[PDB]
RNA sequence: GAUUCCUACUGUCCCUACUUACAAUUUUGUGAAACCACGAGACAAGGGAACGGGCUUGUUAUUUAUCAGCGGGGAAAGAAGACCCUGUUGAGCUUGACUUUAGUAUGUUUUAAUAAAUAUUCGAAUAUUUAUUUAUUAGAAUAUAUGGGGAGUUUGGCUGGGGCGGUACAGCUGUUAAAAAGUAACACAGC
RNA sequence: AAAAACAUAGCUUUUUGUAUUUACAAGAAGUGAAUUCUGCCCAGUGCAUUUGUUAAAGUUGUGUAAGCGAAUGUAAA
RNA sequence: UAUUUAGGUAGCUGUGCAAUUUGUUUGUAUUGAAGUAUAUAUGUGAGUAUAUAUAGAAGAAACAAAUGAGCCGAUCUUGGAGGCAGUAACAAUAUAUGUAUAGAUAUAGACUAGGGUUUUCAAUUUAUUGAAGUGAAUCGGUGUUAUAUAAAA
RNA sequence: AUUGUAUAACUAGUGGGCACAUGAUUGUAAGAAUGAUGUGCAAAAAGGGAUGAACCUUAUGAAACAUUAAAUAUUCUAAA
RNA sequence: ACCAAUCGAACUGUGUGGUAGCUGGUUCACAGCGAAAUGUCUCUCAGGACAGCAGUUAUUAUUAUAUAGGACAUAGAUGU
RNA sequence: UACCCACACAUGGGAUCAAUAGGAUACCAUAACGAUGAAGGUCGUAAUAGAAUACGAAAGUAUUUACCUAAUUAAUAUAUUAAUGUAUUGAUAACCCUUUGAACUUAAGCAUAUCAUUAAAAGGAGGAAAAGAAACUAACUAGGAUUUCUUUAGUAGCAGCGAGUGAACAAGAAAUAACCCUCCAUUGUAAUCCUUAAUUGGAGUUGUAAAUGGUUUAUUCUAUUAAUUAUUAUAGAGAAUAUAUUCGUUAUUAAUAGAAUAGAAUAAUGUACUUGAGUAGAGCUGCUUGGUAGUGCAGUUUGAAUAAAGGUAGAAUGAAAUAUCUAAGGUUAAAUAUAAUGGUAUACCGAUAGAAAAUAAGUACUGCGAAGGAACUUGUGAAAAUGUGUGGAGUUUAGCCUUAUUUUUAAGGACCCGUCUUGAAACACGGACCAAGGAGAUUAUAAUUAUAGCAAGAUAAAAAUAAUCUUUAUUAACUUGAUUAGUUAUAAUUAUAAGACCCGAAACACAGUGAACUAUACAUGUUCUGGUUG
């Protein structure tokens, strides 16, 4: 809308749309100020008034956390996701607490090698490829698969596990849903530490008891 | 307008002058940042100061107690502090307020003795920075919400109760 | 993002603008080369920028294995010319090849214009970094 | 400047004929525009949105694929009709249209001090008038009248096109009106 | 649209004696050279001159404006 | 188990095909991806799949998400190219040997306003490039004023 | 004669109509103007009136075989 | 009449994406259902609202001991 | 030979697909101009120089800075003795404080009203500005300076009571801080203040009073420069080369500048009973507000009392009780708003898109002037329109549908699409041809339908590690009073307001440019030759 155009009117064997006034170039005499004109603004321009966020009930957000946790103990829910758990020992699995003393990447890599947990590191690594769309030019170049999740108790993340591909870590206090059920399906392979697994019995209670940490929460019944 | 609706009342300049809240999570990070940076400047001292207890004015909130603004100097005269000395400790002083009762004066006078029995005083700031004492961060001795209690009485006294 | 800004960023176009429009000492360190193993025992660092006249050996590419001396350096192109290599033209193959200096490792140095002063300054600064850690 | 009649004069006319130059007709060079739903041949009558190139029954052209003329038709081409009507769309202009205003006239209050005279009301209060120098930048706030010199805006509907005429624009009775109820016309006779 | 329209000298009416300019001057209007003429009407609308109705402000309280209306002139208004 | 029902302008409802980007899972490609041009099969239809030629670097399918989400028309906007058409309309002096002998049309030359290298020469074909060229005590301005900014006569 | 009947909630388009048969009012008369009952065109296919929005037979997905209606049987044109 | 090819109120930028009961245009397939051009009020007659005609979804059976653009038997109204 | 069709090969043009040293939006930090000569402009400097770009005779890579320009041997003012010193002047295009101030539009017309305490225009400052310590709110068992967020609330109210407009207390939070002049300041003494190397020269009793040391040590934070980083990994963020290597990331130090806290040492300490006049308020008059008969402000006339006194308490005046405060002099941090300039990110666009500009773009070019203002990336090579070669039909008939191996023919059917319209092939309007672009999406408030969590209760309000709805229970008020499972979200439809499905007027207001054409007045210059009459 930068110019100062005005319609010329009828009686000239020409359309009614606004013409650029002036003279002396190829530009003068062309149309403007319309969605069907070249170098004209579009009708209904987008704006930042648009609602960007939604609102969900608080009691429903805690249910979806409680359900997706229980799916990680199920066998066929993990196998349908695509993880290779044929040689793993038992699910759910919980390692000892003395884990955050590791200060080198070489020591933490042996812990996955002590169990039969190496093919998840390799199947993540060979699956890197380009993106098919125009999003290559906008910081979304490569995409790969998702690997193991490790839940711990420390308020600061562990630097020993940061480099290994396909390993993510998350504290017990926050418990996002973007990790526990990615892509709208449940059944991620989780590994628990000792103190975090023992904190679950206060966090949710039984079927009759109330939760004391989460106020006004009780587990739903069976239909 | 060709059905059953209420009478709409939408003003003409409702959407022409708009303020947008895009900076809401970024503002709350800054306010906690300067609050934490102010705590190291005065290390052994607490973050907030002492406030009195008052009643709310109208009849809708007549049965509620609330943290007021400041202490009148007559309640400090009961505890034994002077107003140029008490301002240097974390105590708030209000001079516009007027004394009304005895019950609201004996309550605030008891509260000043509890604050004096906890604080200590060192010589200089070099001595105070060396001692490692936990620094309080919240409100200082707040009010707590009451729970109603039902009294059980015998059968005979209901003809002569008050 | 004017020119030679040296940023910490992950975009494709922001990092590539720092590669084209770099100047000064930043343009020198883009053209460095790997050390030999026996040279690594003498000084102790990994790499060092490239000057004119020192004997190099290609370790990767279609020209693998050949050893020659450096004839020219082109700062505007990040390319060098190595002796003994030939490239085809529309008239002859007497054109020397143009290589990127990240594919070459050099075998013997060349001491000119205070080159020994610079090499001994880096070897001093490296071992002091190791004493900070222990 | 507008109008009529005499004398002279003549291709204005009876009634047209002949000669020359420049464009045109023929050759080379530079080389456009308006216009274009489809147009592949043209007519008589019919019905149809009541004047067909195409639809229905009849009558008909054709040089190896041309060249130069002509103005019957394509209701030929130019310009979202200036005439007429509608719009609860405008603008220039006038005035005894509605509502107001700059300018101007007349009251009241503010106005230098002093002395004296006169009048009007009851020693006192008002008003008028004269004289002196100790003031004298020359104005301010309100009320009534005048005020197309200016400023905004308006100037119904129905109607065998609009205007002029009437109100068929609100109530009541009989006929139109066709044996239950309901029903039109600037139709009838009236209040 | 070059005229029969405009202008012009000539004729007539009107305002101003405190004009940087001074009544043979300075502003406002109508007809249109010369010759010969320029009749009657002031009820209507205007214009001029002169002695019933009508606002506010002030004072213990009271009183007083212009204008409109009425009378007399005026038609080369 | 429609032996009963099936047209349809304005209009209301249901089942489906095409395009761009986002999370998860599965897979293709330098013995050759995307695009484009011709065939064949298949679907009532929006459409889809394969084969051959060309070209040279990235694209497809399933479960969910976000919309700048499907053209014959607006005397629609911008670009490219037709018919009429080689048609209208304009330009067209003589010599057997010539830097000459003749013919033909048009008055000519200086100061100011405006133009700014068009001036002159060389080389290559009213063009292109490159050099050279403007000399003032007495020729203009700079000075005075036109009843609180005025003269190239 | 009819296997259903009855009741609520939400919401679109339209308010310039014309023709045939029967019977009327004004007008000399009109393919003129204005009312009453039924059915149509608008929004309705095929066959016949040579051709025609409303006339005459006649209810609706893709096809094949036999029987009729409206109308016709010298020739164009199926049929003494 | 004239005031830069413009004059019964010149030219340039902004309020401005000025208002329009008025002309013009509005983008893929199949299936189920399917209209009005009439009454009252309106500074109303080229426009609106309420009523009528239509669609979508829902609950329920002696409201079949019930309904009908029907007929018959009986009792009646009318002034062409 | 021309006209038509089929196939193969070549011209013309730049569509499709893929890439990208460019743009757009949100957040964070900064918030630094000028007489010691700014912003902007004109002319010059390269060994061989035009555009762009950088730079001033020290001129195409820590100093200099040609000429105009506020442009200054000045102007408006103060101090000392006509001269000398000091302070102001210009730029802004977002936020802040004052002055002045419209109309288009809505009311289906229009004149009070609304748009609007708006746009344009003028004056004045800072990194923020303005405000700020009750001549308050209330009727309680009472609260306590300013500012900002939630809520009260589209409520009380205002208005041709029409269209429409519109506040505050209480309650929950972020952030907190109070002070100084105006008398008679110990009169056993101006004890003060500017200037000078100097009680040197002044000011001042019509009343001035102003304590001082920056040395050193330690700690923390910010900004800018310089250095070292494995090939196992405190380094799998990303780029570049070829089909195993580097810059970095990650993690550490150094130097300079600035800020804050603490310790040690050096300097320094008397007496102080002030309360605000041509103000506050009345009469007439105009603007403003939701303020209704002032809520607030101003012009003119008039004009008080001093704590034994004065002001206020949501219909008017007069009077009375009960509460609660003290005006007319001055300063003030934090929580808050937003550009130029520099950074970081993303479900944004991918060359007719994104800014007008992938930059020799505010450039070429136009206008007397105010002003107006484009095209162009790299590989692939679609359609419209043409050329050459081979094959085939006929001269009486373009293209389409059905049935047929007489398919470059035969028999039947068949007027050109879109659109207003009772009715279109119409002698009714738009359309010569191809490609790309192109119109019911977004937000606020209500209601119905489908789905999810809890249920006599329901909830991501602001913030940090309360309220609202069921249900104001009716009435104008007094007098009186149990009862229809809800509330919070996601999606589709409808209604009203926002530019509001897209394109289109004749007009109105605000702020500026033109007498080179043409008109009038004033000053200064120039204006050819031959006859007739009397
Ligand atoms: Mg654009
Ligand atoms: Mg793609
Ligand atoms: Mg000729
Ligand atoms: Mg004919
Ligand atoms: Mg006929
Ligand atoms: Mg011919
Ligand atoms: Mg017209
Ligand atoms: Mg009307
Ligand atoms: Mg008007
Ligand atoms: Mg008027
Ligand atoms: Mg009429
Ligand atoms: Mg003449
Ligand atoms: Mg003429
Ligand atoms: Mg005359
Ligand atoms: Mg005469
Ligand atoms: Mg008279
Ligand atoms: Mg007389
Ligand atoms: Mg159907
Ligand atoms: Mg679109
Ligand atoms: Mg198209
Ligand atoms: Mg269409
Ligand atoms: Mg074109
Ligand atoms: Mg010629
Ligand atoms: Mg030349
Ligand atoms: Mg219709
Ligand atoms: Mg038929
Ligand atoms: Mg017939
Ligand atoms: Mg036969
Ligand atoms: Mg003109
Ligand atoms: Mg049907
Ligand atoms: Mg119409
Ligand atoms: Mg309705
Ligand atoms: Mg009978
Ligand atoms: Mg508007
Ligand atoms: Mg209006
Ligand atoms: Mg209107
Ligand atoms: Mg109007
Ligand atoms: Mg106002
Ligand atoms: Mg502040
Ligand atoms: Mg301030
Ligand atoms: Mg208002
Ligand atoms: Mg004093
Ligand atoms: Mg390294
Ligand atoms: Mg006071
Ligand atoms: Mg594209
Ligand atoms: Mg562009
Ligand atoms: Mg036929
Ligand atoms: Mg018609
Ligand atoms: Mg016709
Ligand atoms: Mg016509
Ligand atoms: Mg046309
Ligand atoms: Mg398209
Ligand atoms: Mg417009
Ligand atoms: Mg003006």
């Amino acid at each position: 809308m930068q110019h100062s155009a005005v319609s010329w009117g009828t009686g000239r064997a020409i359309a009614r749309c606004p013409r650029i006034g002036g003279g002396g170039s190829r530009r003068s005499g062309q149309g403007a100020f319309a969605n069907f004109c070249r170098k004209g603004r579009m009708a209904h321009p987008t704006t930042t008034m648009r609602r960007w966020c939604r609102k969900i009930v608080l009691n429903t957000r805690r249910i979806a956390l409680a359900m997706s946790i229980a799916a990680s103990a199920k066998t066929s829910f993990v196998e349908s996701r695509g993880h290779k758990i044929e040689n793993l020992k038992n699910i759910p699995l919980v390692v000892s607490d003395d884990l955050k003393k590791f200060e080198k990447t070489k020591d933490a890599f042996e812990l996955l090698k002590n169990f039969n947990l190496t093919e998840e590191v390799e199947r993540v690594k060979n699956s890197k490829t380009l993106r098919g769309t125009k999003g290559k030019m906008r910081n979304r170049r490569f995409r790969m698969r998702k690997g193991l999740l490790l839940i711990h108790d420390s308020p600061v993340e562990l630097k020993a596990f940061r480099n290994i591909p396909g390993v993510d870590q998350l504290s017990i206090n926050k418990l996002n849903i973007f990790e526990l059920a990615p892509g709208g399906h449940a059944g991620r392979l989780v590994m628990w530490t000792e103190s975090a697994f023992k904190k679950l019995e206060k966090l949710f209670g039984k079927f009759n008891e109330e939760s004391r940490i989460l106020k006004k929460f009780t587990l739903p019944k069976k239909m | 307008m060709k059905n059953n609706h209420i009478l709409p009342n939408n003003h003409r300049n409702a959407m022409k002058r708009v303020k947008e809240w895009h900076n809401q999570p970024s503002r709350a990070q800054r306010r906690a940042k300067t609050r934490s940076s102010k705590a190291k400047v005065l290390y052994p001292a607490p973050l907030k100061k002492l406030c009195p207890i008052v009643r709310c004015p109208t009849i809708r909130y007549n049965k509620k107690q609330r943290l007021g603004k400041g202490f009148t100097p007559e309640e400090l005269k009961e505890a034994g502090l002077e107003v140029n000395y008490a301002r240097r400790i974390g105590i708030r002083v209000d001079n516009r307020r007027r004394n009304m009762n005895k019950e609201t004066l004996d309550l605030n006078a008891q509260r000043l003795k509890e604050y004096l029995s906890k604080i200590t005083i060192f010589k200089n700031g070099k001595e105070a920075k060396e001692s490692g004492v936990k620094q309080h961060l919240g409100r200082i001795m707040p009010v707590h919400k009451m729970t109603p209690k039902v009294e059980i009485i015998k059968k005979a006294e209901v003809a002569s109760y008050e | 993002m004017l020119a030679g800004r040296k940023t910490k960023s992950s975009l494709r176009k922001k990092q590539r603008k720092a590669l084209f429009t770099a100047v000064g000492k930043d343009r020198l360190k883009r053209m460095s080369s790997h050390l030999s193993e026996e040279l690594r025992s003498q000084y102790g660092f990994r790499s060092f920028p490239v000057a004119v006249g020192d004997i190099v050996k290609v370790h990767s590419g279609p020209y693998k294995g050949k050893e020659g001396q450096i004839l020219e350096v082109f700062l505007k192109d990040y390319r060098i010319t190595v002796e003994g290599c030939l490239e085809e033209n529309e008239e002859k193959e007497n054109v020397p090849a143009k290589l990127h200096p990240c594919n070459v490792t050099f075998v013997k140095f060349n001491m000119d214009n205070g080159r020994e002063k610079q090499l001994e300054e880096k070897k001093i600064a490296r071992v002091q970094h190791i004493e900070r850690e222990q």
